[PDB]
DNA sequence: TTCGCGAAGTAACCCTTCG
DNA sequence: CGAAGGGTTACTTCGCGAACACAT
């Protein structure tokens, strides 16, 4: 009973890359998605049970516990889903690199080629000790160059053209019938022969639409991306040790569907119900579409239908991810999906990761105040109220922490918050005892008193052109509601008491808070790092009435000489 | 350091750099993700780009060494083994 | 929140934290971009690395090698966006001791 | 991979201000935690303010492990770090 | 009683640091194996000395001397053959259920023949002996069974799932004023120290036929 | 799940035939897991068979056997019905 | 979590006791059990320890199960272990005999035969007497 | 969750999906690990083999490809470079793992082939031999004899080796075969041009014409040389007859068994062509010319790796030429073979009845049409795949799926309104089996467009074959699911491995003399009755698997 | 409704060899 | 010596960015 249990608290090194085959992406298939999801909203007062939205890919809302995570929108971490679709499409993120493999490869052994002498002169570059990307790409590069030129392939007795796109819609029409063109092939030969049998019943396109050799659809490439190698398909660039390094996981076969975390739920104009996400939208749209396709299997409707069918359906599936697509002037191009809500200035590596909105912070109106050291600023007292630092009790704090935590929240030298030694909970000064509450107050408690004279405090200015435009000093508890400060530290701010307004963010934590007064403080950075030159000093009422003094006329008394002194210090 | 004279915008940073949520956080965030797990690219972080993004401890400034408290053992109680069955009992 | 009226919360803009490293701080770019904004803990495994829930793999389903640890929202929130469209972020761990 | 003995050794004896703002918060992040004093306090709090007297009185005991850019770890006390 | 050389690395917390050294690595090695079991190793008492201790590191967000060890452990583990001292508390429908002496009560024999007869009480008596022809002596309850210890495998448990140990939600629901609430705890796990044997030694201080 | 069919399978090992290949190759199996037969991993080896690896190992290519590699698993069976010493298996 | 070796040298019952006389100090017992209510002494204004009831609870019930049969733990000393030990190994006996032996000590000769396996055909009958005499002495 | 359906693994690779499982079935894990290790990214030497298995050192890598090597398994390449050490580079051998799939085959009708002489010692003295051979990679004479302890035995096991050799099942493994064929060639080439570096005006025609002609005809007798050249056996004063010198190895020759199951597939194919008694006598004419001169099954040696520039005219026309007079036995006369005594009404058998066989080639295709027996197995490969594909897709797919199949063969770029006309399907059966079959390959579609963005729908899509594609893509779904079969004995020897320890070691006579208890005797019958099932589906799989891979 | 270089995509033309 | 194949350089098209943050 009760076994020895021991975790190690480990780091987070390499990040390795890859695409999730289709048997994990039904491993991670809490709901089975792509039967009739039309259900999200419905009848029973509406509810959710095997739709597009689910209560076992998490909640959406407070109520309406999961069904797997027994929580809600605080507790849920979110649960993925398999669609299962027929006949295959083609990565839109994967449609340039999905041509480097089927261009450098043969299309009917679908072996790569290339000399078995030029495998070892590339593997031997390839597989060198110290190779950099860009020395990557340009092996990669190098066996690119070399299969476009060879007509023939090497062990099939067939050749090969050129492949491109088909106009710039997400059509891979490309040729064979291009290198050699007078002893042209025994395949040319075949291809007139197996042509006038098809003249002698529709003359139409005698000499117009005869130039058009075939196209490469999904369907038969996901086909052909299977037969392609084992042990040569390292040199088109993927790893082929890993079992989901195979050219046939770029294609969509199964298509994971994201959690209800990634999709929450709309407020005010409640005129409709809880609005939907447009990737909601867009997810239950394919569904249609993905029963439509498989249902006309066995139904009837005939081939011309099921292409524009399947030509939906690759165009829908494509505009799920970037929208770069029309839609056959609704909105700013009306859709967003998984890089629209990633692309800058509002994504997650510009605007979520890099550049986020962090609480205990401020921002008031500037003002001048030369009374102030120069390693203080000087906040107000209501900010301090509103600002609060976790200051946990031992042995020194314990009989000043007692008196602090007996003085209120509303009295300024006192605290809000009060954290137990067990952490249940936080409990409020507001409403509790604040008599029996303050006078146990255990060794472990992290009470979180109100800002104070001689507190490390950051202070930043939002044009932050160099490094000095953050930096950290003493704070200072002060009458009407205005930040206010020096004005010898007033040039790397840029500052000029205009109207112009400055946040300030406060440290929580012991190890952050002893450097950011230590090597980031003031009186340290007196200089500049760009010449070396002082850059906090004089400013315009600082030198004129130093000029004044001196102008060798001034001639002082005894009583005027102790005034100055005693006003000066 | 590289070789040639390059640029540092979106095509001139991609020499060096194979770390690839740093080239996704400059430009073309999209094509830098899906570029490198076809080309199935390993990504050791040590960058300070990719250091906040996981959110642990740079390596350069205070995080480029780390601090280790004295245990003052001396060489009589643990050095010599204190063990009572000295024969195979 | 964003803005005012809703409540509060400042930025610390991309242009900011090219600032504080300069400064050579790294313990106050853990407090002001992780612990104080978003601090969320999270259920990673060992082999084959990605995040489960409450102990549990979800996929090398037997619950055996989870190692829990705290991670950005923002960091956590960007892999179920990778792992939505085709790619697979894994995460390798290794120890902080051990030197 | 090992530590250099004692008797020689590469880097500069002096003391940078990046382990002098490290180690001044790695000891008032252990007083906060109840660690006794080596100073004789004069009834203050904020532990910024213990951990600035015990490096100005050089009664801390920490020990720096430098990093080379190969690995070979370095020890360096804190006691005989010139400030 | 066996010596193992288990190697584990020690956090102290900040508070003690007035302690001696080695006297607050022994207090927290001891919070670990002192009623706690290895898997398949056997069942630690107590911490017998330190090895090897060197310099204590630490992390950026803890402030606490991850010191690194490796010690011995006094663990109790017999070997292939072993007599040992039991003695009976509760008997069952099944076979002799005995446990050393405030150690681990789930040391269970099953039947295990040279034993002939298996009841659960039927004049306030464990088992029948049918001896042929003489000294038919029983046992009933705290008596010196000195029982050998086979099989040696102990354990083959670990499962975790979130559907099923929240599921024990719904036998705390089951836990209500219902007394008879013999639902989930005539399942418990098997632990991972599991022994049994032959039979001890007809009965007390006898001739023990063939171990 | 999801119903093709195959043409071939059923009704067919009732013949002796089948039966006799499958029994035959049930005993290619059973045999080939014992490695060499009694006789081998003697003779050709050395005649120009991997000769880094024929000249390095000249006397260590007699790991692989049925006459020493099930010989030394067959004494055991005799020194633990008449000794006993304690060492773990 | 990482084992070296499962075992290094495994023990005999007499010197877990003498280890456990050495740690009884941690785990103070009835000569200082009066101080749960006392006045201060110690250097503590207690004289108690601090409470380990995972490891209290069994430091009390191992030794326990060491005192069932010399009654009415063994009272021999260091010496006297040494002199047992010494005169013990000049018979040709396997380590688990001696370890089944010295754990538990037989008073009659049926014990030393359930002890030693197939005594009749690898001993002779005059060690048998030799062994109860050295062991059925103390 | 439903793991039950196989969808673990459905992109995983359908060629390392049977070689690694073919080794792990012989040895296990740490031999598989190579085999399966070397077929995922090509060639490798030893030295950077070590630190990409996760496994031990040199020391086990080394030990595990000796038991490949005596195996026969693994190709290497014995080379150095112009400033390097002497490197190894090994590769995987294809045929070197068929032999573990195909041994069991191998000897039982090996014992159909033998079966002429007599009936009641040579087949048990021949599943005594050959099951030896193939079990061990490489065996001599006097390794084998020193085991027997006897006299006339030994007299009839040495009769046994020479009349096997005589047939074509054994001769002596050189390095010559043992050697990678694609770079054996190259190496008959850079000595070739080594050999005239003559300063002299000579254009690219000395690069097409000499080096690679006197190659050729360098090349084609020396890969020949192992059919036979290990005789002279006239060792006079130890036997009075035909005696197999001891110091000499043998092996399996891997070929003629080829060209025996393949004659079996024609007459398999011949018993539904022509009538009952002409395949008979079809059967006696055929299977004489298999151990004569051996080139019928392989796709050529040299073919691999030189078929790029316009040479494959050439093949067709040497493999034409070759291909008659070599065998140029008796084409229709009489022998002392077999005469299967039957009717085979005619009760007369001699240039009356055994002129059959000369209406046997004017019908349905048999093929040996010119003079007398010219062209006997050119014309065949084309259409014995193309007459078993379409028997397996009609049989899977229904009796439409060849009623549409075949047609576009025959018109390729067909339309739905002219394929009306020619098939019978009322008004959507020619779509519905087309949209069947579509996800299988030979459906595949050529589009027509002249439009900017598919406007006015063109009339598109007419349908092709591209039969080129469909015969591999069956050769990898049926290689798949012989390996699947596989993997379903392996989960079912591995589900049940407390009871097989037991049941093989001491319990041989009295399994049913009581010694399990009856409530588990029946899983005794249970993991022998299904387990026999999948070796009689691989049986018969074989026999549907080997007919895609013709040359 | 805009400048910046870097990807493909396609044509004019020169070197090299064949019979 | 005239013609055919391989390959270098030159003309033309697309897309990705365009600064911080507050109140709407
Ligand atoms: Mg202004
Ligand atoms: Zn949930
Ligand atoms: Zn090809
Ligand atoms: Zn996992």
């Amino acid at each position: 009973k009760e076994v020895v249990v021991s975790e190690t608290p480990k780091r987070i090194k390499g990040l390795e890359f890859s695409a999730l085959s289709a048997a994990d992406i039904v491993a991670q298939s809490e709901v089975e998605v792509s039967t009739r999801d039309l259900f999200d909203l419905e009848k029973d007062r509406a509810p959710k049970a095997n739709g597009a939205l689910d209560p076992k890919m998490g909640v959406s809302s407070s109520s309406l516990e999961c069904a797997t995570c027994h929580g809600n929108l605080a507790s849920c971490h979110g649960h993925f889903g398999h669609l299962k679709l027929a006949l295959p499409v083609f990565h839109i993120g994967y449609f340039k690199a999905t041509i480097q493999i089927l261009q450098g490869i043969c299309k009917n052994c679908s072996a790569i080629l290339l000399s078995e002498t030029d495998k070892r002169q590339f593997l031997h570059e390839l597989r060198r000790p110290g190779v950099d990307n860009l020395r990557r790409m340009g092996i990669l590069k190098k066996i690119l160059d070399q299969c476009k030129k060879q007509r023939r392939c090497l062990h099939c007795g067939a050749l090969n053209g050129v492949v491109k796109k088909a106009a710039a819609a997400l059509k891979i029409i490309h040729d064979t019938f291009r290198w050699v063109g007078k002893k042209s092939a025994p395949e040319k030969d075949i291809w007139v022969g197996e042509w006038k049998e098809v003249l002698a019943h529709n003359p139409e396109l005698e000499r117009y639409v005869k130039r058009c050799m075939d196209d490469l659809n999904p369907l038969k490439t996901l086909n052909l991306f299977k037969q392609i190698k084992s042990a040569d398909c390292e040199l088109l660039g993927i790893d082929a040790t890993v079992p989901s390094g195979r050219p046939e996981t770029y294609i969509w076969r199964y298509l994971p569907a994201p959690p209800v975390c990634i999709r929450p739920s709309v407020m005010m104009q409640d005129s409709p119900a809880s609005n939907e996400d447009d990737l909601t939208v867009k997810l239950t749209e394919i569904v249609w579409t993905s029963s439509l396709i498989k249902a006309g299997l066995d139904k009837g409707i005939s081939i011309n239908n099921m292409m524009e069918h399947w030509d939906y359906l690759q165009l829908t599936v494509a505009m799920y991810i970037n929208s770069d697509s029309v839609n056959p002037g609704g909105k700013v191009k009306p859709i967003r999906g998984f890089c629209q809500r990633l692309k800058g200035k509002q994504g997650r590596f510009r605007g979520n990761l890099s550049g986020k909105r962090v609480d205990f912070s401020g921002r008031t109106v500037i003002s001048p105040d030369p009374n102030l050291s120069i390693d203080e600023v000087a906040v107000p007292d209501r900010v301090a109220k509103v600002l609060t630092y976790p200051e946990k009790v031992t042995r020194y704090n314990r009989h000043k922490l007692q008196e602090l935590i007996v003085n209120g929240p509303n009295v300024h030298p006192g605290a809000n918050y009060l954290l137990k030694r067990n952490e249940d909970a936080r409990r409020n000064l507001r409403y509790g005892d604040r008599m029996k509450l303050a006078k146990n107050l255990q060794i472990g408690d992290v009470v979180e008193r109100h800002l104070e004279d001689g507190d490390v405090v950051l202070f930043n200015r939002q044009p932050s052109l160099h490094r000095l435009s953050i930096l950290s000093h003493y704070a200072k508890i002060r009458p009407w509601r205005t930040f206010r400060l020096n004005e010898c530290v007033c040039t790397p701010y840029n500052a000029d008491f205009d109207g112009d307004e400055m946040n300030l963010h406060v440290p929580q934590t012991e190890e952050a808070r002893a450097e950011a007064i230590n090597l980031m403080g003031v009186k340290n950075n007196l200089l500049t790092p760009k010449s070396g030159e002082p850059i906090i000093a004089a400013t315009q009422d600082f030198i004129t009435g130093s000029y004044l003094i001196s102008h060798k006329d001034s001639f002082y008394d005894r009583a005027t000489l102790t005034q100055l002194l005693s006003m000066m210090s | 350091y590289k070789g040639e004279v390059l640029g540092i915008t979106r095509f001139g940073l991609s020499k060096m750099r194979d770390s690839v949520l740093q080239l996704a956080s400059f430009e073309k965030t999209t094509d830098h993700l899906f570029d490198a797990a076809f080309y199935m690219k390993k990504d050791a972080v040590e960058g300070v780009s990719e250091c906040i993004i996981l959110g642990q401890t740079m390596s350069i400034g205070t995080g480029s060494f780390k601090v280790v408290k004295g245990t003052n053992i001396s060489e009589k109680d643990l050095v010599p083994k204190r063990c009572l069955f000295e024969s195979l009992s | 929140t964003e803005g005012r009226s809703r409540d509060g919360g400042l930025r610390l803009g991309e242009m900011e934290r090219d600032c504080v490293i300069a400064y050579g701080a790294s313990q106050l770019l853990l407090e002001r971009l992780m612990i104080s904004s978003d601090a969320f803990e999270v259920d990673v495994c060992d082999k084959c690395g990605l995040m489960g829930y409450s102990g549990w793999c979800t996929t090398c389903k037997s619950a055996e090698n989870i190692i829990k640890m705290t991670i950005p929202y923002a960091a956590k929130l960007l892999f179920q966006e990778l792992l939505s469209m085709n790619i697979a972020p894994r995460l390798r761990l290794e120890d902080i001791f051990q030197q | 991979e090992k530590a250099i003995p004692k008797d020689q050794r590469a880097t500069t004896p002096y003391m940078t201000k990046y382990e002098r703002a490290r180690i001044l918060g790695t000891r008032a992040l252990q007083i906060s935690m109840n660690a006794p004093v080596f100073v004789d306090l004069e009834g203050e709090t904020d532990p910024l303010r213990i951990a600035m007297k015990e490096l100005a009185e050089k009664k801390i005991p920490l020990v720096i492990r430098r990093y080379l850019p190969d690995g070979s770890f370095e020890d360096w006390s804190v006691e005989e770090l010139i400030v | 009683f066996i010596l193992s050389k288990i190697a584990d690395l020690v956090r102290i917390p900040p508070d003690q640091f007035h302690r001696d050294t080695i006297s607050a690595i022994t207090h927290q090695l001891n919070n670990k194996f002192a009623n706690k079991i290895i898997p398949n190793v056997g069942l630690c008492i107590t911490i017998y000395d330190l090895l090897t201790v060197e310099e204590g590191q630490l992390k950026p967000g803890d402030g606490s001397s991850y010191i690194n060890v490796t010690f011995r452990a006094v663990v109790f583990k017999p070997f292939l053959g072993e007599i040992v001292t039991g003695w009976i508390s509760k008997c069952t429908a099944e076979g002799i259920k005995v446990s050393l002496l405030g150690i681990f009560d789930d040391i269970f024999i099953p039947q295990n023949m040279l034993f002939e007869g298996c009841y659960y009480t039927p004049e306030e008596s464990a088992w029948i002996w049918p001896m042929d022809e003489e000294t038919k002596l029983y046992f009933d309850v705290n008596e010196k069974i000195r029982f050998r210890i086979e099989r040696e495998v102990f354990v083959d448990v670990k499962p975790k799932s979130p559907k099923e140990r929240e599921l024990e939600e719904r036998a705390q629901l089951e836990n209500e004023i219902e007394g008879k609430n013999e639902e989930t705890p005539q399942n418990e796990k098997p632990p991972a120290y599991a022994l049994l044997g032959s039979c001890q030694t007809d009965g007390m201080g006898l001739v023990s036929w063939w171990e | 799940t999801e119903f093709p069919s195959i043409p071939l399978p059923i009704n067919g090992p009732i013949t002796n035939k089948e039966r006799s290949l499958a029994v035959k190759y049930i005993n290619f199996g059973k045999t080939v897991k014992d490695g060499p037969f009694y006789t081998g991993s003697m003779s050709l080896i050395i005649d120009q068979q991997e000769n880094s690896k024929s000249g390095k190992r000249k006397p260590n290519i007699i790991l692989d056997e049925d006459d020493t590699n099930d010989g030394i698993e067959r004494y055991s069976d005799k020194y633990l019905k008449k000794r006993k010493i304690g060492i773990s298996i | 979590m990482k084992v070296l070796e499962e075992r290094n040298a495994f023990l005999s019952d007499y010197e877990v006791l003498k280890f456990l006389t050495d740690l009884e100090k941690k785990h103070l017992w009835d000569q200082k059990s009066l101080a749960a209510l006392k006045k201060s002494r110690s250097k503590g204004k207690q004289n108690r320890p601090y409470n380990h009831p995972e490891l209290q609870g069994i430091t009390r019930n191992v030794v326990n199960y060491l005192s069932i049969n010399k009654n009415f733990i063994s009272k021999m000393s260091d010496e006297s272990f040494a002199e047992l030990m010494t005169k013990l190994n000049s018979f040709k006996l396997f380590k688990a005999e001696k370890l089944q032996i010295v754990n538990q000590l037989p008073a009659n000769m049926v014990h030393l035969y359930s002890i030693v396996e197939e005594c009749d055909a690898r001993f002779d009958e005059k060690t048998i007497e030799e062994m109860l005499e050295i062991i059925s002495g103390y | 969750v439903m793991t039950i359906s196989s969808l673990e693994q459905r992109t995983l690779n359908p060629d390392l999906f049977l070689y690694k499982e073919l080794v792990k079935a012989h040895l296990g894990e740490r031999a598989a690990s190579v085999i399966g290790m070397l077929v995922a990214l090509g060639r490798l030497s030893v030295r950077e083999l070590v630190e990409k298995i996760d496994g031990m050192d040199v020391d086990s890598v080394k030990t595990t490809l000796v038991s490949l090597t005596q195996l026969r398994c693994v190709k290497y390449l014995q080379e150095t470079a112009i400033s390097g050490k002497k490197t190894t580079y090994y590769y995987y051998n294809e045929e070197g793992i068929h032999i573990l799939l195909y041994s069991g085959l191998i000897i039982d009708e090996i014992i159909t082939q033998m079966r002429v002489n007599d009936e009641e010692e040579h087949k048990q003295l021949v599943a005594e031999i050959v099951q030896n051979v193939i079990s061990l990679g490489s065996l001599t004479v006097e390794d084998y004899l020193s085991s027997v302890t006897s006299d006339s035995m030994k007299y009839t096991i040495s009769s046994l080796f020479v009349q096997l050799c005589e047939m074509g099942y054994l001769i002596q493994i050189s390095k010559l075969h043992y050697t990678p064929i694609e770079d054996l060639w190259q190496f008959l080439y850079e000595k070739h041009y080594k050999n005239i570096p003559r300063n002299s005006p000579l254009s690219d025609l000395k690069k097409r014409s000499q080096a690679k002609m006197n190659a050729k005809t360098d090349f084609a007798k020396i890969i020949n040389k192992p059919n036979e050249l290990s005789q002279i056996l006239t060792v006079d004063p130890k036997t009075s007859l035909r005696i197999v010198k001891p110091t000499v190895s043998l092996t399996i020759n891997l070929d003629r068994f080829m060209k025996g199951r393949r004659s079996k597939q024609l007459i398999n194919l011949a018993k539904t062509r022509v009538g009952s008694v002409t395949a008979q006598v079809y059967k006696i004419a055929l299977r004489l010319t298999e151990q004569k001169s051996p080139k019928i099954r392989d796709p050529l040696t040299q073919t691999g790796l030189l078929q790029d520039l316009e040479e494959a005219k050439s093949f067709q026309d040497e493999a034409e030429l070759v291909e008659e007079k070599t065998p140029g036995l008796t084409f229709n006369a009489i022998d002392l073979a077999r005469h299967l005594p039957a009717e085979l009404h005619s009760a007369s058998l001699i240039n009356s009845h055994l002129k059959i066989l000369a209406s046997s080639n004017f019908p349905f295709l048999n093929e040996t049409k010119p003079g007398v027996y010219y062209v006997p197995y050119s014309k065949l490969m084309p259409v014995l795949k193309s007459s078993v594909y379409e028997y397996v897709i009609a049989s899977t797919l229904g009796p439409s799926a060849m009623r549409l199949s075949r047609c576009i063969r025959d018109n390729k770029l067909v339309s739905e309104k002219i394929i009306n006309s020619t098939a019978l399907m009322k008004e959507k059966d020619i779509r519905s089996t087309l949209a069947s079959l579509i996800r299988y390959n030979s459906v595949e579609i050529q589009e027509v467009p002249r439009t900017a963005d598919r406007s006015a729908s063109r009339a598109v899509f007419l349908f092709r074959c591209k039969e080129t594609h469909s015969y591999n893509f069956m050769r990898q779904n049926l290689e798949w699911n012989m390996a699947n079969l596989l993997f379903k004995k392996e989960k079912l020897k591995q589900e049940n491995s407390t009871l097989l320890k037991k049941a093989n070691r001491d319990d041989v006579k009295g399994r049913e003399n009581e010694l399990l208890l009856p409530s588990e005797l029946n899983q005794l019958k249970m993991v022998n009755e299904r387990e026999l099932n999948v070796f009689a589906r691989l049986s018969r799989l074989l026999s549907l698997w080997e007919v895609f891979q013709m040359a």
